[PDB]
RNA sequence: GCAGUCAAGCGUUCAUAGCGACAUUGCUUUUUGAUUCUUCGAUGUCGGCUCUUCCUAUCAUACCGAAGCAGAAUUCGGUAAGCGUUGGAUUGUUCACCCACUAAUAGGGAACGUGAGCUGGGUUUAGACCGUCGUGAGACAGGUUAGUUUUACCCUACUGAU
RNA sequence: CUCUUAAGGUAGCCAAAUGCCUCGUCAUCUAAUUAGUGACGCGCAUGAAUGGAUUAACGAGAUUCCCACUGUCCCUAUCUA
RNA sequence: GUGAACAGCCUCUAGUUGAUAGAAUAAUGUAGAUAAGGGAAGUCGGCAAAAUAGAUCCGUAACUUCGGGAUAAGGAUUGGC
């Protein structure tokens, strides 16, 4: 038998799992496409 | 009031279109249809005849009347074998409910077939009215019987018109006195024939009579209508036709249903019907009934007065005990209107009307209020 | 508009299937005004008394 | 009865199976995550009173 | 109920035949107007 | 016919019986709906200061009862923030009557006015004594 | 229930823009019948609430083709199920029917999804009144009232954790 | 006058706990009412101690509506044993 | 002792201090609670909960078998010295 009343979905599934993370510092998946004719900079930093 | 002596006068110069379906001439007519053929055209001209007055007179909207034919021929068979052909009238408005026009039909066979008015309850009126009352009857010169039905009346409390002031017993010998000879040879018994309207005591009157229940209350829906005759008295039987309304006139839409004419229990528009009992009543007399307490009139705070209006009635009455409605509680004007309009028919809300005369009517009507009460001291 | 008539039988037809059997010309005044497509969005359809 | 802070209905007969995207009950919180686009309005610095 | 007298039982409350009964009868039918000449409201 | 507003807080659901600041007879409007509400399973559309709602009058004139006419939201109990910074909130609910274009059949408002309903709806603005 | 072919004719003068008489070939298993194969040492038998997923025969949104498409508004068709598809009065209702908003309020499946998730209004125990039938016990799938809804600590599945 | 070996629903009452067709018909209440009330009665199959109709009071009885009130809900949150 | 009260709450004489315990404060429960704005839209159904409550004074309708309805409704006041 279908639904009977439509409605969106609780949640979202790219988010899957929850699981507790690995550390408490996470991780830097990706960094910025690199620009070879622009000077030596760096890209991320580290704070509290 | 100006309006009132202007739309008096508009009404009679139209009283004579009116007239009825006749039955023309038929003399042998053996037939399976061409008596029926012959009958249809007098109501179907006739029907024709009462549709030119909508485009004659404007706002001139009248009295309902019977469209369908077999009804008419019921009043047909009643007026043709009765020598005496009866008009029942309320009294609370004489003028009309009688029509002076089915009398003109009377005496095209007559004979000297004659015309009778007989009108009820006139205890409840007063003494003084009825004295009014009677100049108006013999000036048109037709018919005025006033009686009341009771075997024994509580009336408690120059002869020339105060002799048939008085109304009549539960006597039938004022039907008796017209008539001495039938007017068919053969039967000894003669006969009279009762027209009147429903929701006037055409069969409250003469169940009275036969004491035998007879003529009981009005017909079915699916029948053609009926017709009955019942046989009281040495010498006379009883005739009534099925009870049906006559096209005379009708004025503002709000007396008709004020009166008996159309029914309360189907109406809508309730707020000129209730518009006509607030004025034609005083503020004590409801206030001594109900007891309401109405007063609300705003009274110096936006006009001058102590006239009532069709809203402050119906709200301040059902303020009282009950009577709110759904979602949200604003006093439920329309459900008070039933028990109002009943209570003016049934005459716990009586009122009396002006006499006619030629176009005049008066600002100060005359009036009855007790002062006593079984609750008021 | 169209009304659908019982030649017959003398029945009147309603919008869904009814067949409420009338008295010709005293409330088929009251039956119709169902069927029309306007409804109370019309002011106060204060009086109605068809003509012959 | 038995608790109403629940899911009534977790799936259907066929598959006899509960999928993996219904709603259950587990950690909450302590999770990586990405936010763009903030917007930085101060660069302060230390020995700057 | 029907085992408790002879006017029980039913889907409803009547008794179903004549409630007079004869002067002959047993122990046991007796039970209702006993050897009526006459019955109801007299005249 | 209604033009950008900044959100704020939803104070009117369906049902609620808010006053009638005009002079238009109608004492007080039943909220049965809020134009360009949204859409969500079990919830009740709700209003707020500024919105344009359905409504009928549950007391007042009788001519004004029994149909359902369109509404103008002038003030708001339920806290809301503004922009510059500040909560506020009235002390009782409001509404002012109009025909589907916006223009108002009353004459003049009694009570103040909110800001944000005087700045979305022209003919409001007009006929306000104070506003805010 | 849905989709084709063939063309007499309607479409103010033209068979196929849109429609299609007389006939004819199919699909589908959300209707309802037919049959009695599986269960009577019991598969908890209506409806709603709650929640996930799937289908396309597409109501809305994306891009397009045709019109008796000037614009506006609309009707017919293609790719397309990625994403949305509601708030209320009445009834136990599924269905139905109105009022209102909306971009739009499309149709369906999963043991007629889903009761060791629920509620128990309804149906189908025992109590009781009414109506018609029966001489009588009683009958009615006719109407109205009152009526206990049990256990997971096992295994797998799933969600978190070693 | 008369057919069924008697008599032909009287006084009252109603879509009622009694009406199949049926969500009867017409008003009314509501933005909307298969519910509620007021009427109408050829009533499948109401009716006079198998008691009829009417009723102040009384009711852990059945039904509809309003005022006051509120996490029953919009829409969930928090605290204690 | 408070109070109209042998009600509820706290004390004297008399009696007991027994009902498996320790450490933590996740969910879901059971028992007791609170809530912004709206106020029955929730639901078969105001089911559960909330609001009114003692006393003194004014004031009390329809209807009625004249006994009632009645604490009707509705509106003020309340400590200490």
């Amino acid at each position: 038998s279908h639904r009977k009343y439509e409605a969106p979905r609780h949640g979202h599934l790219g988010f899957l799992p929850r699981k507790r993370a690995a550390s408490i510092r996470a991780r830097v998946k990706a960094f910025p496409k690199d620009d070879r004719s622009k000077p030596v900079a760096l890209t991320s930093f580290l704070g509290y | 009031n100006e309006q009132r002596g202007n739309l008096n006068a508009k009404q009679r110069a139209l009283a004579k279109d009116l007239i009825v379906p006749r039955r023309p001439e038929w003399n042998e007519g053996m037939s399976k249809f061409q008596l029926d053929r012959q009958e249809k055209e007098a109501f179907l001209e006739w029907r024709r005849k009462l549709a030119h007055l909508q485009e004659s007179n404007e706002d001139l909207l009248l009295t309902p009347f019977e469209r369908n034919i077999e009804v008419w021929k019921q009043l047909w068979r009643v007026v043709e074998r009765s020598d005496l052909v009866v008009q029942i009238v309320d009294a609370r408005n004489p003028l009309l409910f009688r029509s002076v026009d089915l009398e003109r039909y009377v005496k095209e066979s007559d004979d000297r077939k004659a015309n009778l008015l007989l009108v009820n309850k006139a205890d409840l009126l007063t003494k003084k009215q009825r004295i009014a009352w009677a100049k108006y009857f013999i000036s048109k010169n037709i018919s005025f019987t006033f009686y009341s039905a009771l075997r024994a009346n509580q009336l408690l409390e120059v002869k020339i018109l105060s002799i048939d002031q008085l109304e009549e017993l539960f006597l039938s010998k004022a039907p008796n006195e017209p008539l001495l000879p039938p007017l068919p040879g053969q039967p000894p018994l003669i006969n009279i024939g009762l027209v009147g309207y429903p929701n006037v005591g055409k069969s409250s009157t003469i169940n009275s009579l036969v004491g035998a229940k007879k003529v009981s209350v009005s017909s079915t829906p699916g029948k053609t209508k009926h017709f009955q005759t019942i046989k009281l008295s040495d010498s006379v039987m009883l005739c009534d036709c099925p009870g049906l309304v006559f096209p005379n006139f009708a004025y503002n839409k709000g007396e008709l249903v004020c009166n008996g004419v159309l029914p309360i229990d189907q109406l809508r528009d309730y707020i000129g019907p209730a518009g006509l009992v607030a004025e034609r009543i005083p503020k004590y007399y409801i206030e001594a009934i109900y007891g309401i307490h109405i007063q609300t009139k705003s009274r110096d705070e936006g006009g001058n007065g102590d006239i009532p209006t069709a809203q402050e009635l119906l709200v301040a009455y059902a303020r009282a005990r009950g009577y709110m409605t759904q979602g949200y509680g604003s006093a439920d004007e329309p459900r008070a209107s039933r028990y109002i309009l009943k209570d003016y028919v049934n005459g716990k809300l009586l009122y009396v009307n002006p006499p006619p005369h030629l176009e005049d009517d008066t600002p100060y009507t005359r009036e009855e209020c007790e002062e006593f009460n079984k609750d008021l001291y | 508009a169209n009304i659908s008539f019982c030649r017959n039988c003398e029945r009147f037809l309603q919008p869904p299937g009814q067949w409420i059997r009338a008295e010709l010309e005293s409330r088929e005044l009251l039956a119709i005004c169902l069927r029309r497509l306007k409804g109370l969005t019309k002011v106060r359809l204060v009086d109605a008394s068809f003509i012959w | 009865h038995r608790g109403l802070r629940k899911v009534a209905c977790i799936g259907a007969w066929h598959p006899a199976h509960v999928m993996w995207s219904v709603a259950r009950a587990g950690q909450r919180g302590y999770h990586s995550r990405t936010s763009i686009n903030h917007k930085i309005y101060r660069v302060g610095k230390g020995d700057d009173e | 109920n029907p085992v408790d007298h002879p006017h029980g039982g039913g889907n409803h409350q009547h008794i179903g035949k004549a409630s007079t009964i004869s002067r002959g009868a047993v122990s046991g039918q007796k039970a209702g107007l006993i050897a009526a000449r006459r019955t109801g409201l007299l005249r | 016919a209604q033009g950008t507003k900044f959100r704020i807080s939803l104070g009117l659901p369906v049902g609620a019986i808010m006053n009638c600041a005009d002079n238009s007879g109608a004492r007080n409007l039943y909220i049965i709906a809020v134009k360009g509400s949204g859409s969500r399973l079990n919830r009740l559309p709700a209003a707020s200061l500024g919105d344009m709602v359905m409504a009928t009058v549950k007391k007042g004139k009788p001519e004004l009862r029994k149909k359902v006419m369109p509404a103008i939201v002038v003030r708001q109990a339920k806290s809301w923030r503004r922009r510059d910074g500040v909560f506020l909130y009235f002390e009782d609910n409001a509404g002012v009557i109009a025909n589907p274009k916006g223009e108002m059949k009353g004459s003049a408002i009694t009570g103040p006015v909110g800001k944000e309903c005087a700045d979305l709806w022209p003919r409001v603005a007009s006929n306000s004594g104070v506003v805010v």
